[PDB]
RNA sequence: GUUUU
């Protein structure tokens, strides 16, 4: 229902389940709603990962940055 | 499936249901479905939610922990061989 | 196959671990693939921590049905 | 691949860790597609097998699938 | 009327959602589906004003609507 | 660029898997399935915020269930 | 089912252990409580609200 | 692909 294509190379604050925020560069994605984020920052609380994959079955919310 | 049968085998009976919340409730099993959701006429206190005015309740199946049953209400060879037959 | 190996012990005494430091010992009367269970002559013992001390409590029941979502381990005593 | 691994270690000794942090060391008897696990001669430790032994199971142990975090060999 | 159909025929109205985080979300609603996944627009969230926002149905406690 | 293609390319590399809890595994990625279950080789397992709980030797089926993040490297 | 409960006053006990008095206009097979004029059990909360089955522990007819 | 295993 959300067309993630409009977020290509964009910023988004993704809330995960277990209280884990993640701000990344939406590099790609699929239909189960898995993400591929870049310059990923994992707000636990600042923690830096690189290019990450986010399992879209624990994805709680998705806004922009 | 199996426990749907068995739970149906227990209608018109008085049982004690204990929920995950630690709330506890006595009553007459009026209805059973697949999710194991439970229905009871004659709500009573044996741990009890603060209700005095309610007759019949719908217990969300996913929230039951224990159902307490008398030895009599049940044929044990029935359940045993049934289980022996169940596929998985 | 682990559920068949479970079938092996019907009418045989069993030891089940549940979430919440809850232990049940009783005789295995029934079960399905959700690890839903009926047991007879079963005592439940609960481990509780209150006031910074551990204690154990108990609860006997002749026949008890058990929601499988809380089940952790099944073996024999 | 995961599908065949679970056929590849049958009879070996595995550590199975549950969501709780409890871990169980033992010989793999069998496993199904629902993550269910049958160990024989399983011991129970918290977090690590180097910690205090908490339980020995003489007979078979059934570990429920939903609760399984990992199945590890060594 | 089922709450879900009563959500599909709600597309365009304005609503408030409570996530099971303590967090509250006011916002008008642009799309819904069968798992109660929501795409809102004109949105504010608490414990922040946003163009769009997608929410997983299973992270909803309840949904307060209008009179 | 598809998530699974990413995870595919990290086969034979070092990967960091972050659970929806406070636990992390690092090790060589060997394989994955459609449910994103994960095979890991010689995983080190950590509790966070650290502590190194264990060094694994051999392969580990890590239940895709609780997986939240993967990080190539 | 709650197919007996349509339009009656109801008491809902949630898994977090709070009570609510309400009226159930509609419901689904996931016990998503479609209710109106909700309030604690003591100040009202809303007229017309949606509760998710996941948070229902228990529905009672009053 | 998401609430009742």
């Amino acid at each position: 229902i959300l067309d993630l294509a409009k977020y290509k190379d964009s910023k988004i604050r993704v809330k995960l389940m277990g209280g884990k925020l993640v701000i990344g560069v939406l590099k790609g994605y699929d239909q189960l709603m898995n993400l591929v984020l870049d310059d990923t920052v994992e707000y636990m609380n600042a923690r830096k990962l690189g290019l990450t994959v986010i399992r879209g079955t624990i994805l709680v919310s998705l806004s922009s940055a | 499936m199996l426990f749907f049968s068995f739970f149906k085998t227990l209608v018109d009976q008085e049982v004690v249901v204990e929920l995950k919340n630690d709330i506890e409730i006595k009553g007459t099993l009026q209805s059973v479905d697949q999710f194991l959701n439970l229905k009871l006429d004659n709500i009573s206190s044996t741990k009890y939610p603060h209700l005095g005015s309610v007759r019949n309740i719908f217990i969300r199946g996913s929230t039951v922990r224990y159902v307490y049953l008398n030895k009599n209400m049940v044929d044990t060879n029935l359940l045993q061989d049934a289980t022996r037959r169940e596929v998985m | 196959t682990p559920l068949d190996l479970l079938k092996l012990n019907l009418d045989e005494r069993v030891y089940i671990k549940l979430r919440g430091a809850r232990t049940l010992v009783g005789t295995l009367q029934a079960f399905d693939s959700h690890s839903n269970i009926v047991l007879s002559d079963a005592v439940e013992t609960i481990y509780q921590l209150n006031n910074e001390e551990l204690s154990e409590s108990e609860r006997r029941s002749e026949m008890v049905f058990i929601r499988g979502d809380t089940v952790t381990l099944i073996s024999t005593p | 691949v995961t599908t065949e691994f679970l056929s590849d270690i049958i009879g070996k000794t595995v550590n199975v860790k549950l969501a709780s942090g409890l871990l169980y060391s033992g010989r793999l008897e069998s496993i199904d597609g629902f993550m269910n696990v049958a160990l024989s001669s399983a011991t129970e430790h918290y977090e690590s097998n180097n910690n205090k032994l908490l339980n020995k199971f003489n007979s078979d142990v059934f570990l429920r699938g939903t609760q399984v975090m990992y199945i590890s060999e060594q | 009327m089922l709450p879900l159909y009563l959500l599909t025929n709600a597309k365009g109205q304005q609503m408030q959602i409570e996530l099971k985080n303590g967090e509250i979300i006011q916002g008008i609603l642009t799309n819904v589906d069968n798992w109660m996944n929501l795409t809102l627009s004109n949105v504010t969230e608490y414990s922040v004003k946003l163009n769009e926002i997608y929410i997983r149905g299973t992270f909803i406690k309840f949904i307060k609507l209008q009179d | 660029i598809l998530p699974l293609e990413v995870i595919d390319k990290t086969i034979n590399q070092k990967v960091l898997i972050v659970l929806q809890s406070n636990r992390e595994f690092e090790g060589t990625l060997v394989g994955f399935d459609d449910f994103v279950n994960v095979i890991l080789e010689d995983a080190v397992e950590w509790l966070i915020d650290n502590e190194k709980v264990m060094q694994h030797h051999g392969r580990m089926l890590l239940s895709g269930n609780n997986i939240a993040i993967l990080v190539p490297g | 089912t709650l197919k007996d409960y349509l339009n009656k006053r109801v008491v809902i006990i949630l898994v977090d252990g709070e009570s609510l008095i309400a009226s159930l206009n509609g419901f689904d097979k996931n016990t998503n409580l479609f209710l109106t004029n909700v309030f604690n059990r003591k100040e009202f909360i809303s007229k017309a609200q949606l509760l998710r089955g996941s948070e229902i522990a228990l529905v009672g007819l009053i």
